[PDB]
DNA sequence: CGCTGTCTGCGAGGGCCAGCTGTTG
């Protein structure tokens, strides 16, 4: 149902 | 003032600890800073009292902080509080107690209200007070005597020097109570403005007006609410309560039209009464009970045209019971502040959302309009569903090596174009628009640099709005964007950062900005902050993206301009990289394209 | 049309030694001697006493909009007031079991 | 030959950043 994109949903930091 | 080893203001020798501190959620340092807890059972009661006496400094979701300033206290007495009531409740809330310095400070800035009053009648400004002694003290002051026109005692004062009088009155610890007794003013005819039953004001809207109309008389001040909270309705409701001729000062031709529509939507006033005074046209401002204009039109200093001059002559020679000043924070400008004296108004109501400025002139609103009557909490409204939930973000776009080679070396103010026109930044904007459009989201893109706005607009083939665009043309784009499904993304410039009502604009993107303008950032995020139809409180209905160039000066401004939003609890998640970009056919995928772009940017100079 | 009921009921009081006007849902007794010219011996109000509190009365003057819901003659034209009654009945119909009655003020 | 709409310069102003003096330890 129009879920948020991956970058907004979960951290994109390598650490 | 004792400082610990870790550069910390040691306040242990100053105040004690209350035994029942667990229930009491308040701290009060001798510096005046007040740290309230948002998880305490008694938060709701403390916040309303605290926000009135102290203007919030930061309000994260857990622990809020406030600061006590003379202006902050002066607002408390105006609404109805008293030194005994404030200090007693403050001591009751304090889990450590009020230091003697603050206790006397609160008292000092409460014996100044009511001593002197300013009354406008029959196109004449008078300094009214029931105590002759305080008036005599003012007369001793040189500038106060200088601006004089050349039991209760009143001496007339020339209109042109109202500002200087008001500024000195505060400096003399005798604020002028510019309070309007509209209900006992039959001289000015009552207008047929009435609040239609279909219009119901939300609890914060009504609470703000309650402070404004705490007594029978109407109070003049600045009312602050988050962008999209509905300040138009509150402004309209203020006119309905006054029932007198109302002057509304928007920010641009777009502002007045939305003001006009809101009056029709939220009031019974007939279309004939509503009028506009703008360069585009005028709906017979000579005959009108409600006048809508812009600071630029009224504040214009050069000689006015015959069409505008005739209206200006009427405006000066009139008595207004309520002068709504939209975008108050622009008032303290050098010339826009003159509009207050040019027009004669009894009660000045100020509506705004970002009561912040990069200069120190924001405090001038205390006497130019009045004390900050109200300030709603953004998170409180966000959870209540009155304003859409926004997932702010900061997309870190690495700088192109060819560009950075030039950016590091170049320092003659040409950097702004260089890192504004970043091919890496462009691709992120290009990808984001494509993905979000596929999700049926109404995108808005901002850019301070018109050059960048034009470069991106044609390249993506999307409508763009900025200075030269005619009022009708820009108005057309908004209507298309509001309703036309085909127009899903629009480009806007500094013109449309304020007063643009786009309720369905879920997504926002920003590719440029004017330095660290917290006002610009918070205002820009406002466009998409309007409540959505199918909005859900905890679903992040709207989104905000501030594209930035890594390892660039834009990083410093990006942090600087996020100060206001974070103070209200908004968290700016950092996006180092965007997934799915590689598998997308985005522009500037070859060094030749990027090489061509860099040369053009250099050519612009 | 007459104006006072005491005239026609006067013979009843005189002819008969005592009359007991037993009634339910009675608005306060003191008015009836004013409306009807008689001197009651007692004015007793009885409240039913049961192991279980059968009746559960309530008054709903405010709706979801927290707007006055009084069906005033001038306020009768309000759409919100009309909407509120429909909202109340709609919501109540969901919970109220089979059997329910709604009373208005007039046919029009 | 006149009147109205479009477009292009003059002049001014808002907002913010950066600078060479003025001032203080
Ligand atoms: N009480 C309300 N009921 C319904 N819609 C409202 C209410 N208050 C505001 N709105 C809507 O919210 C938006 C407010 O826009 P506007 O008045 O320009 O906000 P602001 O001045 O705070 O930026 C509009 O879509 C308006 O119709
Ligand atoms: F705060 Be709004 F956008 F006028
Ligand atoms: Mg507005």
């Amino acid at each position: 149902a129009k879920e948020r994109p991956i970058w907004l949903r979960e951290s994109t930091v390598q650490g | 003032t004792k400082v610990d080893e870790y550069g910390a203001k040691d306040y242990r020798l100053q105040m004690p600890l209350k035994d029942d501190h667990t229930s009491r959620p308040l701290w009060v340092a001798p510096d005046g800073h007040i740290f309230l807890e948002a998880f305490s059972p008694v938060y709701k009661y403390a916040q309303d009292f605290l926000v009135a006496i102290a203007e919030p400094v930061c309000r994260p979701t857990h622990v809020h902080e406030y600061k006590l300033t003379a202006y902050s206290l002066y607002a408390a007495v105006s609404v109805g509080l008293q030194t005994s009531d404030i200090t007693e409740y403050l001591r009751k809330l304090s889990k450590t107690g009020v230091p003697d310095g603050i206790m006397q400070f609160i008292k000092l800035c409460t014996v100044s209200y009511g001593k002197v009053k300013l009354v406008l009648k029959h196109n004449r400004y008078f300094v009214e007070s029931c105590h002759p002694d305080v008036i005599q003290h003012l007369l001793q002051d040189p500038v106060i005597r200088e601006c004089r026109l050349r039991q209760t005692v009143s001496f007339e004062v020339k209109q042109e020097m109202i500002e200087e009088l008001q500024k000195r009155c505060i400096h003399l610890e005798y604020p002028l109570l510019a309070e309007y007794d509209f209900r006992n003013d039959s001289v000015n005819p009552d207008i047929n403005i009435d609040l239609k039953p279909t219009a119901v004001l939300r609890p914060y809207q009504e609470k703000s007006l309650r402070k404004m109309f705490g007594n029978g008389r109407a109070r003049s001040g600045v009312i602050v609410l988050p962008c999209g909270a509905g300040k138009s309705l509150v402004g309209v409701t203020a006119a309905c309560t006054v029932r007198k001729r109302c002057l509304v000062l928007g920010n641009s031709a777009v502002s007045v039209e939305q003001w006009k529509a809101q009056f029709k939507m939220w009031s019974t006033i007939d279309d004939s009464q509503i009028c506009r005074f703008t360069s585009d046209a005028k709906d017979k401002p000579i005959g009108c009970s409600v006048a809508i204009s812009t600071y630029s039109m009224l504040g214009h200093t050069t000689k006015r045209s015959w069409e505008a001059e005739r209206v200006m002559e009427w405006l000066k020679t009139q008595e207004w019971g309520l002068m709504i000043l939209d975008e108050v924070h622009t008032i303290p400008a050098k010339m826009f502040r003159r509009v207050l004296t040019i027009v004669q108004a009894h009660c000045k109501l100020g509506l705004t959302a970002t009561l912040v400025r990069e200069d120190d002139k924001i405090v001038d609103l205390n006497f130019l309009i009045g004390p900050k009557l109200y300030e709603a909490n953004w998170m409180e409204l966000q959870n209540n569903g009155y304003i859409a939930k926004v997932q702010c973000a900061e997309v870190w776009c690495p700088m192109s090596p060819e560009f950075y080679r030039e950016y590091v070396a170049i320092k003659t103010k040409k950097r702004i174009l260089l890192y504004t026109m970043n091919p890496n930044k462009f691709r992120a904007c290009q990808f984001l628009i494509k993905f979000h459009e596929r999700r049926n989201d109404k995108i808005i893109v901002f850019a301070d640099n018109v050059f960048a706005l034009k470069e991106y607009a044609i390249r993506l083939n999307k409508p763009y709005i900025y200075g030269p665009t005619s009022q009708g043309e820009r108005m057309q784009i908004l209507q298309n964007f509001k309703h036309n499904p085909k127009i899903n993304t629009i480009f806007i410039s500094k013109v449309g950062d304020t007063s643009f009502d786009l309720p369905e604009a879920n997504v926002l993107i920003q590719i440029s900005s004017h330095g660290g303008s917290r006002r610009q950032e918070a205002q820009r995020l406002g466009r998409v902050l309007r409540a959505k139809k199918g909005m859900v409180a905890e679903e992040y209905n709207a989104f905000f993206y501030s594209l930035v160039s890594q390892d660039t000066q834009e990083m410093a401004y990006s942090t600087k301009r996020q100060r206001f939003l974070v103070d209200q609890g908004y968290s700016f998640k950092v996006i180092t990289k965007l997934a799915g970009m590689e598998e997308e056919d985005l522009a500037f995928s070859t060094k030749e394209e990027q090489q061509q772009l860099l040369q053009k940017v250099l050519a612009a100079t | 049309s007459c104006m006072d009921a005491s005239l026609a009921i006067k013979p009843v009081f005189e002819r008969f030694q005592s009359v007991i006007i037993t009634s339910g849902t009675l608005s306060p007794l003191d008015i009836y001697p004013k409306i009807l010219d008689f001197h009651p011996v007692t004015m007793a109000t009885f409240t039913m006493t049961l192991a279980r509190v059968c009746l559960c009365p309530m008054i709903i003057g405010r709706g979801n909009d927290q707007v006055a819901i009084s069906s005033k003659f001038e306020t009768r034209e309000d759409i919100a007031v009309i909407r509120n009654y429909g909202n109340l009945l709609l919501e109540m119909s969901a919970v109220v079991p089979d059997g329910i009655v709604a009373f208005f003020t007039s046919y029009q």
